């Protein structure tokens, strides 16, 4: 490897500021620069500025509201990005990149979700979803887990820590009462499960937590 | 090797020199600049070789005050190398001539 | 600054078939758009460099074209994990800009 | 200090006027006539230094008869700037050279 | 000559809003476009020089973007002093030209 590193989630109240973190790893040159991009959820990319971290540099989008500083430490090869005073216009995924100075984004962060809001962080409760004791079996079976409760987004579920991917669908969460919800869904041969085991992990980056939980069948 | 070789080798090394320096500095001006085009490494890099040999095709110029004064400083090297050469090769058919007349 | 035009916004297609995005832009780049991919929670990615040159890790699947003002993004023979919405992206003239997007449909 | 070297100085001094009174010059010719874009001092003094140069970038040339007139009086005035440095460079080359056969 | 365009000629905004004033300019003019303000039985103030470049004594409220030929005047958080005609005008080709004006109306 990962080029880029972003942290997952920022949670900034209305009017306060955050200071989002892009370490960069792999090659790096003195022409290199680093450029922010914003996205809005369902929108599209939007140029913020870059830096040229080896002379400290940097130029912004004129075009837009100048919410952002830019700033880079050349010891530890990480480039930063001041916002200040931020609305509910400023939520959004905000990206890395890296350009060689030859046009192109080579390579982009992870993202890191900001969310301006005045709610509390809140982890979520991770419960399972096996089937009811009378439902019958294809040569497929369909499993999930239910995360709700939890604020801000994201989450990030994975099953059985990364090695099942086919079979797996997440679904948007939906916000009700300052509190978002979403569930997942895993299919495994029916004949697989549960001999052979099922756990869905569950991150939340603004909590810092990660939890697992096995699907078993009910008692 | 005599003064003006020297000095001529020198001088295409100083030249490349600032043929580098001002293709990093040109970008590092220009970007900023709404509309301008000189914001590329290998492009800058190009520009200063047509800039250096007083060519100037007019497809890649600065348009900043920082890339301007750069590019005066590109193109007196580059005037300054050409024209040490031409020195040079000056010297160098004199002393011929000096040699060719028994002096 | 110079506008990237993406029309249309979403693009249905059959499996196999032949698939081709369009971007225009407000004057002449030259050569200098550059294409990126995003899924679904996904972070874009290069899919093809001025206009029509390969990155490497790409599916030869992919091609561009293009010069000037009209460039083209394709795909020969669509399969499912092309969902995704595409963008392009300029650097002929500060600052980059980007194309609004077009959503690929199977 | 040599007559070559005092011709250079001399003539650098002498084109830096020529390039200044060349951006007032070309103004105020350049005003008045429709179309024209010689016609602030800032863009008037990068455009003498890059006639002088003889690059010729075509971002920015006179079209009025009197414009063209300062324009020639630039270019001759770097080239024969340029050319002076040059023939500076060659005496010295060539003094150096005598210095160095024992003569 | 080179004719500037100011549309909307009227601009109704709610206090606080951000508010946008577009010049375009019939022919590339680079950034040399220029912003003046006049309010009822005033003189024109520059308030933006060179398309974004900002002038002493005017609020960070108001700033300019812009190139080639689309260019525009903006006000983060409108308040009623601000309620004024505003004009563009071009320097980058004899003779210099202004546009037609935009009120701003709250
Ligand atoms: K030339």
């Amino acid at each position: 490897q990962v080029q880029l590193q972003q942290p997952g989630a920022e949670l900034v109240k209305p009017g306060a500021s955050v200071k989002l973190s892009c370490k960069a790893s792999g090659y790096t040159f003195t022409s290199d620069w680093i450029h922010w991009v914003k996205q809005r959820p369902g929108h599209g990319l939007e140029w913020i500025g870059e830096i040229i971290p080896s002379y400290g540099r940097a130029n912004y989008n004129e075009k837009i509201q100048k919410k952002a500083t830019l700033t880079a430490d050349k010891s530890s090869s990480t480039a930063f990005m001041q916002l200040s005073s931020l609305t509910s216009e400023d939520s959004a995924v905000y990206y890395c990149a890296r350009e060689r100075g030859d046009g192109y984004f080579a390579v982009w962060g992870a993202g890191t979700t900001v969310t301006v809001s005045s709610a509390k962080t809140t982890p979520p409760s991770v419960y399972p979803l096996a089937p009811g004791s009378a439902a019958q079996t294809n040569s497929m079976v369909t499993l999930g887990c239910l995360v709700k409760g939890y604020f801000p987004e994201p989450v990030t579920v994975t099953w059985n820590s990364g090695s099942l991917s086919s079979g797996v669908h997440t679904f948007p969460a939906v916000l009700q009462s300052d509190l978002y919800t979403l569930s997942s869904s895993v299919t495994v041969p029916s004949s697989s499960w549960p001999s052979e085991t099922v756990t869905c992990n569950v991150a939340h980056p603004a909590s810092s937590t990660k939890v697992d939980k096995k699907i078993v069948p009910r008692d | 090797s005599a003064l003006h070789w020297r000095a001529a080798g020198a001088a295409t090394v100083l030249l490349v020199i600032v043929l580098l320096a001002g293709s990093y500095l040109a970008v590092l001006a220009e970007r900023g600049a709404p509309g301008a085009q000189l914001i590329t490494y290998p492009r800058a890099l190009w520009w200063s070789v047509e800039t250096a040999t007083t060519v100037g095709y007019g497809d890649l110029y600065p348009v900043t005050l920082w890339g301007r004064c750069v590019a005066v400083v590109v193109m007196v090297a580059g005037i300054t190398s050409f024209g040490l050469v031409t020195a040079a090769l000056a010297t160098w058919f004199v002393g011929r001539e000096q040699e060719r007349r028994g002096h | 600054d110079i506008l990237l035009t993406q029309s249309p916004a979403i693009l249905s297609v059959s499996p196999g078939e032949r698939v081709s995005f369009s971007c225009r832009a407000s004057q002449s780049i030259g050569t200098d758009i550059h294409w990126y991919q995003q899924r679904t929670n996904g972070s874009p990615r290069l899919l093809i460099k001025y206009a029509s040159e390969s990155i490497s890790g790409i599916p030869s699947r992919f091609s561009g074209s293009g010069s000037g003002t009209d460039f083209t993004l394709s795909i020969n023979s669509v399969e499912s994990e092309d969902i995704a919405n595409y963008y392009c992206q300029q650097s002929n003239r500060w600052p980059f800009t980007f194309g609004s997007g077009t959503k690929l449909e199977i």
